[PDB]
């Protein structure tokens, strides 16, 4: 088979890790820095 | 003045809804003087009133077409009796209480001579309105009808150009328009008409 | 919709609250009526000092003057907008920069007029409106060379993109400077509309109406003014900004137009403006088209705050407070010069 | 729009693969290979239960925090010129945090549902046990997302509330009704989760 | 009791239409026409003995139509009363 | 007896009902709420009138909850795969329907509240539009009830 | 008036294309009649079964009141 | 026998490799050429 | 010998029929509603003449409900694979037809009601275009009932 | 004899024929309607004649409908996979070809009406381009009918 | 007896517990420090008071660390699949919770520091709000511990 | 007994421990360097003292190196899946934790240095924020080391 | 005997090794070149000093080449999967780490060169930051070398 | 014997060797040409020298052709899977390396010519940089040759 029980469980686990990781990395990459400062 | 009520009736074909439209049409038409005097700002209502006569003819033709469809609120009228029949299947065919028990929807067939005594004299037979196969018959009939009606209408249209070209004395128009145009129609789609009959 | 609510506050959350808090501080109708009763400029200071404007004006010499009040109001607005821009993040920072661009274009017009006429460029800056200040030293020490100024603006000033509609420094002497000003304003307004649309979402929904009224009022006022001028119809059309609702064939009819009656004929097709032209009697003693246009504009900026997550609130605040500065200046005029009869011509805010 | 274009691309690729593979399996008659039953059965119930609980807590916390900062940004900004805000509009924060409270309650409740098997064969594991797995996963998913959405809702409305209060003191006490209705959605999620787990037993 | 004349007029027209349509339906149901069969609350056991049972249930529905037509008659009288009251 | 894995789809049916209904209700509530908050400062006399749309969003939420409870009670460890699919159908029908309804309620409420802030006469039309919008979720609830009970 | 071979030939080409394609399309269009008529029948039947079948398909005489209410509903829904 | 594991290793390793290549190419493709001091003289 | 998994497709037909028609109706109500709200500030007398698009979106929704309920009634515990696929076809046909028709109804209503606000003559053009849009949902209904009843 | 899943592709064809062509018609309707509502403001006398694009777009929907119903009546329980493939091909042909056509009609009509508002002569060229747009849907019908009949 | 791959899920739990918490902490500190600098340039005297949000980010990081090491302690060779998934649940529970808490602490910190810069009265409000975010991290940690010690 | 493909997950532990910490350090040095360059043009005498953030990014890198080298040393041929997974877990724990830490270092260093150019006293605060971010990488190292040795 | 497909992972290690290193080097050269060009128009005297970041990227290129040559030389037709996986690990570790170093070198080179033209004092710091960027690639090379030789 | 589908990877090796090198050379040619046009308009006299970057991109094209042709001449039916994977590795190694080199050469050519129009003496640094960019493709070729001939 193209998959096994263990592999399927592993892929589900890694996919639900990757969802979280992509969310986190998106937000962290949207971080920005200001170009100016006050007086 | 006629064909618009006609085709709208082909679409809206229903005895009962035709009654309702004719009722509204007359309710307007008889009181038209009162409405004309006490006109109001309701744009939609005023436009419908303006169209009352059109609505009247539209309702009458919907009555006629609904009867022809054997449709009155989607139901049949039963007056002339069914052309299809049931018992001759038992007698000449092979149905039995066992069949009526074990085949929920069974069938009916015109092949055996005892079943069908000829087409319903006016409109479609009432049995279809209760028959599950209703769509198979009605779709083919209505499809192919709409076809015949539309093509005949279009040929009528082609003809109507000749009376323009005659008065305007456009011999080229006649010769290399109408004649070729009408031949193309009749040959292609008028021929489909011939076949459907 | 672009669901801005989900992420707008992540960066703009603080400045949203701050700009609304400032908005709350603009004078109300009650404060206006209070000020209309003032007996002197000193009394005006005393009354205004109880408002949110507070002690700002008290720092300056005993003989208050209209120019002084105007300078102080402007300066306070400058400081506040500088604060906002300093704390803004990139997108909102670009939006605020777009706000500043208008004043920058005005300053460039002043600079060009000065150089073509050969006057010391540095001495023009003091009168330049601070919101459009040129930090870029490239725009300084031009030695009054028009070519040098043109290259400096193209090289180190954001206005290069709009100047691309022009082709050379000789354009600065080829045309009356007002043509150039309105050309730059057209390009800037169009680019600003495009920027708001690209941002999309609630910011578009709130800001685009303001911009279309800007464009349409520009078209109308330009056309009415052109008639007593040598401005050709082709120039008028070329100067119309296209983001206005008048764009389909309305701008064409304005171009064809030759009379106030004809601009009105165009207005007849756009009711929300039609009411403005109807109310603008424009005869002596009652409201003019400009007054009605300011009234409608303030209405629009007022309504902008009916939306929460967008940048348009900042443009609304800037223009509302600018109109408020002009209002207070006008009130100071009426008090100082004792034409109390006309003071009510200001536009009320919120 | 870099990263969003990436997500769109990977999404399109994944569903293109799903569609094409489905058509190919059907055309080749591999419905016996493609039997979802094998997937659902050999994926251990523990995985379902535990993803369920983890989401139950974590999605609830996500809603809580998301709404929390959405309203807190506004509360602070408005408070700049309206110091009265800080004590009053904090009810938005508290109603945001109630979502994570629900998160814990249901997370630990579900955690009380788990037990080992000492079985590997699906027949030995049994209907009760597989049902326990799926039911826990579903209840967790439900509570987690209901809480997430309640949280984002409450946060947004609370931000609006603080900003409104900045301009007028009196309005806040009335707008809070929308906040209450927002919290009601999370409560509905909690109720549904309770019912789903009410008749679950591992072992 | 009183109400706006337009609502009362709608009431009378509705009542008249109800009376007419339900009179038609009751007539045909009492005739036991096949066209309306599926609306009959027939039961599986009935299709063993003979068609008289289904006739009686046809008549039940027919009576029920006549009853609703009666309620429509009362409604029509009521709405006409209000119309002339206005 | 029925297959071991059968109950999965019924579980998902209940979860989908509640979750997608919650998504719909949350969006509608939040959108109407931002509209209400923005309007309040301008026309404070209209707050208790302008609330209604939030009540409509809550109605969508209730629609979700009813179906969810029904599936939860109908659910057991030994359901037929057929009834499990039907429970999933009921759940999705009410849930996604409620989501669409929720977007409708949110957008219409926001726009209408904004309008009435400027022009009171819009109010009744806004109520009518809101009713037609919630009616969308009502249809989903009807179909879900039928599917579940069948 | 003056004649241009190119303009006149393109005019007749436009008319020919218009005519033939218009005829094919109009023949297809008249099937609109069937489509909308079957729509009328279908809507009528399904509304019948969804509303007044409810009242007609009850056993006791109370279905008389049931039919009153359900027929009020049916009347309004049909007109609408 | 190890078809499942070998296939998944190949698929996902190649997916990661392809995505890494595509993203690096995207980032460079959009690399800002950064002649802002020159752009307006050229245009 | 009817596979138990086959019945899923009928449930999905019913779902789709409800949900996609619902989303179409929701968008149609939404855009027409924002248009109406925008218009009402300046031309309140047009509210009732302008709500019609919302009613038409409602008709899209009723089309969805009709098809979905019919599919539900036709469903059975041992439904054949052929009939179940027919029901899925009906569901998708009606649902996506409603989605498209609703998109059209919403956009048309928005743009139009706004157009009438400045130019009342357009009202007739609106109603024509709106019905032409609703006709797409009618076609979806036609096909859907044909498949669902075969 | 024949694989039982054959009917799935037949129903897919039946659906596709209507749904995709309907999406195309919907988009055309929408764009043309916005164009009509825009042009009406300046030249209100042209609306009825200028509706011709929406009138033409509905034809793509007619085409979708005809192919859909033809696939439908061709369907039965035991069709061979070959026939099911032909049905799928016909459905996809007419549907997606009509989608391309619909994009064409939408864009062309939207531009054309707005242009005509400034230049009445364009109308004729608009009609010409619109015909060249509809013929794409027509060709899709031709191929779909041939396939479905074979 | 137990499958050979069982340890992978526990390992993933530990790695997630560390990593998601770490990312949340990183985002929090970055945002907070940005705000701290921005306030600093104008108000040098507030640095020591202002640093607090970064400290709470450190707290969430510590929460991640404790949970992660606790899982690592339980990562035994003969780990039953049951314990392995319990550890994965602990991992996700703490991890996503911490990521969200980091977002909240960071954004609130930036907003609060900027506000304090202008309005000293807000500082107590800052802290009071921030605690309600950090308690979320406490919540995730609690559930993770319960799971790991089931 | 030692599935043949076990070596893969240990190898990935190594690869991640290197690459992700490297990417974190790279972003840190990058953003900090842009900040250093920007500040230079104004405040030359700060240049040498300003480089600390880049140093701490390099420490992120060295953390990656320690974990990766230990992992490689532990990569024996006949590794058990248990240890291979622990080895991967260490790899990810260090690598992604360092990625987050480096992101934090970069943003904070940029902000801090440019602020310091404007206001010297920010220097100590910046160092403190950098430390509180760097401890994130330290925790990544600690968890990775624990996982690897266990 | 070993599985034939093992060769794939060794060749993939070679390919990844050279490719990611090359891409990083390309980015570094390109952005540094843009910086150099922008700088030169002012200060042509700084060309030879400014070229250094491009050389620093070429260093990453050389690292990639070194590991790739080692991998290619070590490949054999009977390579064990352990060694093949190990080669893949070496390739990833150097290549992706070099990509990170490449982004670092490029960005810092661009910014630093531009600043240096404005302020020559920056140059020393620019060197130090360049070196810190490269030591990332050096760490990648170290890990990859250890892997390739084990 | 080796499975029949083995030569897949060799043929892909050749095709990619051509194709990706082609893509890189195309991009470099493109950007270089844009820059060349821009510079030429103002400084036509500099064209003959400024074309050089496009030549160096053609060099990448040459690398691609050489490696692709080598692989093609090496292909055989009874090719060992190991040799096939070697050829695939070589093809990728030249191709994507040339992609990186073409990227670098394109950006450098654009920027450098654009500057050169304004300051001729930049030519030296430009040429050096393009050398540094082309050696990337050279490295790709060296790796590819090793892999393929091995």
């Amino acid at each position: 088979g193209f998959f096994s029980p263990g592999i399927w469980m592993g892929l589900l686990t890694t996919l639900f890790m990757l969802f979280i990781f992509t969310y986190g990395l998106h937000m962290i990459l949207s971080l920005k820095t200001m170009d100016r400062f006050d007086d | 003045v006629i064909t618009f009520p006609f085709l709208f009736a082909v679409m809206f074909g229903d005895f009962g809804h035709g009654i309702l439209m004719t009722l509204f049409a007359v309710w307007m038409v008889l009181r038209e003087s009162r409405i004309l005097s006490q006109k109001n700002e309701n744009e939609m209502f005023s436009m419908v009133f303006s169209g009352r006569y059109i609505i009247l003819l539209m309702g009458l033709f919907s009555i006629y077409t609904g009867l022809i469809y054997n449709d009155c609120f989607s139901k049949s009228l039963n007056i002339f009796g069914s052309s299809w029949s049931v018992r001759p299947m038992f007698t000449i065919g092979n149905w039995t209480e066992e069949t009526l028990l074990g085949s929920s929807v069974l069938q009916l067939n015109p092949a055996i001579p005892g079943v069908f005594g000829g087409p319903y004299p006016f409109g479609i037979d009432p049995i279809w309105n209760i028959a599950t196969n209703k769509l198979t018959f009605l779709n083919s009939f209505k499809m192919k009808m709409s076809v015949i009606l539309g093509i005949i209408h279009m040929l009528f249209g082609v003809s109507l150009s000749l009376f323009n070209h005659i008065y305007f004395k456009k011999p080229l128009n006649i010769y290399f328009g109408f004649i070729p145009e009408i031949i193309f129609m009749s040959s292609l789609f008028g021929y489909l008409v011939i076949l459907i009959f | 919709s672009f669901f801005p609510e989900l992420y707008f506050n992540v960066d703009n959350g603080y400045l949203e609250g701050l700009v609304r808090g400032l908005k709350a501080g603009v004078l109300s109708q009650a404060d206006y009526l209070n000020l209309v009763q003032c007996e002197t400029l000193e009394d005006l200071k005393l009354h205004l000092q109880s408002t949110d404007y507070g002690n700002f004006l008290a720092n300056e010499a005993s003989p208050l003057t209209v120019s002084v009040i105007d300078d102080k109001l402007k300066e306070k607005m400058v400081v506040e907008f500088r604060h906002m821009r300093n704390h803004a993040y990139e997108p909102l920072a670009s939006f605020l920069d777009f706000i500043t661009y208008s004043y920058m274009i005005d300053n460039v017009i002043l600079l060009i007029t000065g150089t073509l006429h050969q006057r010391s460029i540095a001495e023009l800056v003091p009168k330049c409106h601070p919101l459009g200040s040129f930090e870029q030293m490239e725009a300084v020490n031009i030695a009054q060379t028009p070519a040098e100024l043109y290259n400096a603006i193209l090289v180190d000033t954001p206005l290069a993109a709009f100047f691309q509609d022009c082709i050379s420094e000789q354009d600065l002497d080829e045309m009356n400077i007002e043509i150039i000003r309105n050309t730059l304003y057209k390009a800037y307004l169009e680019s600003f509309y495009k920027f708001c649309t690209l941002l999309g979402g609630t910011t578009a929904d709130a800001m685009c109406p303001i911009l279309e009224f800007e464009a349409d009022r520009r078209a109308f006022i330009i056309t009415i003014n052109s008639f007593g001028t040598e401005l050709s119809k082709e120039d008028r059309a070329k100067l119309f900004p296209h983001c206005g609702r008048l764009y389909p064939e309305g701008l064409a009819q304005l171009a064809r137009a030759d009379d106030y009656e004809q601009v009105k004929n165009v207005a007849d097709y756009y009711p929300e403006y039609k009411l403005l032209f109807e109310g603008a009697g424009s005869n002596p003693g009652d409201k003019t088209l400009e007054d009605r246009f300011f009234e409608h504009e303030v209405k629009l900026n007022k309504l902008a705050f009916l939306n929460q997550f967008h940048f348009g609130v900042f443009y609304a605040f800037v223009k509302l407070k600018e109109q408020e500065c002009r209002n207070i200046v006008w009130i100071a005029e009426c008090i100082a010069q004792r034409h109390r009869a006309k003071i009510d011509n200001y536009i009320p805010i919120f | 729009t870099g990263l969003e274009l990436l997500y769109l691309g990977i999404f399109v690729a994944f569903w293109a693969c799903m569609i094409v593979v489905g058509i190919c399996y059907t055309i080749f008659d591999l419905g016996f290979r493609f039997d979802v039953a094998w997937f659902l059965t050999e994926t251990s119930p523990f995985m379902w239960s535990n993803l369920g609980i983890g989401l139950a807590i974590s999605l609830s916390v996500v809603g809580a925090a998301w709404g929390i900062y959405i309203t807190g940004s506004s509360i602070i900004g408005g408070g700049v010129k309206a110091p009265r805000i800080k004590t009053k509009n904090l009810v938005s924060i508290i109603f945001c945090e109630a979502v994570a409270i629900y998160g814990i309650i249901m997370a630990i409740v579900i955690s009380n549902m788990a037990e080992p098997f000492s079985a590997t064969d699906p027949k030995a594991i049994g209907h009760r046990n597989y049902h326990a797995g799926y039911s826990m996963f579903g209840a967790g998913l439900t509570v987690g997302l209901s809480n997430l959405f309640c949280g984002v809702c409450v946060g947004i409305v609370g931000s609006g509330a603080a900003l409104a209060d900045a301009q007028n003191p009196s309005l806040f006490v009335k707008i809070l009704i929308v906040e209450i209705f927002g919290s009601a959605i999370g409560l509905f999620g909690v109720i549904v989760a309770i019912l789903q787990t009410s008749r679950v037993k591992m072992g | 009791l009183c109400c706006g004349p337009k609502l009362a007029a709608c009431g009378i027209v509705l009542s008249a239409w109800g009376v007419i349509m339900l009179i038609m339906l009751g007539i045909f149901f009492n005739v036991h026409s096949a066209v309306l069969i599926e609306d009959v609350p027939f039961t599986e056991k009935d299709f063993e003995n003979g068609p008289q049972n289904i006739y009686n249930l046809y008549e039940q529905v027919s009576y029920n139509c006549f009853i609703a037509a009666g309620l429509y008659l009362l409604l029509g009288g009521f709405s006409f009363c209000q119309v002339r009251l206005n | 007896n029925n297959p071991e894995y059968s109950s999965f789809f019924g579980v998902m049916g209940a979860s989908s009902a509640m979750v997608f209904s919650a998504m719909g209700a949350a969006y509608g509530t939040a959108k109407s709420g931002t509209g209400i908050a923005a309007m309040s400062v301008m026309r404070p006399e209209l707050i208790m009138k302008s609330i209604i749309p939030v009540v409509m969003a809550g109605i969508i939420a209730i629609y979700g909850l009813v179906v969810a409870v029904l599936i939860a009670n109908s659910l057991t460890d030994g359901i037929t795969l057929y009834r499990s699919f039907l429970q999933l159908g009921a759940g999705l029908s009410v849930g996604l329907s409620g989501l669409a309804a929720g977007f409708a309620i949110g957008i219409v409420g926001d726009a209408g509240v904004r309008g009435t802030a400027q022009q009171p006469r819009l109010f009744v039309g806004m109520i009518l539009i809101l009713i037609f919008a919630e009616v969308l979720g009502l249809y989903g609830l009807i179909v879900a009830l039928i599917l579940s009970t069948k | 008036e003056v004649f241009d071979f190119g303009d006149t030939m393109v005019h007749q080409a436009i008319h020919t294309i218009e005519y033939c394609l218009g005829c094919i399309s109009n023949t297809a269009s008249y099937l609109r009649l069937w489509a909308l008529s079957l729509a009328h029948a279908q809507l009528s039947e399904v509304l019948w079964t969804m509303v007044i079948h409810i009242g007609l398909h009850v056993r006791s005489l109370a279905g008389g009141l049931g039919l009153f209410f359900i027929f009020a509903a049916f009347a309004t829904l049909t007109v609408a | 026998l190890e078809y499942s594991v070998v296939f998944n290793l190949v698929l996902w390793i190649m997916t990661g490799l392809a995505l890494a290549v595509i993203i690096t190419s995207y980032n460079i493709w959009n690399m800002d050429p950064g002649y802002d001091s020159i752009i307006y003289r050229m245009t």
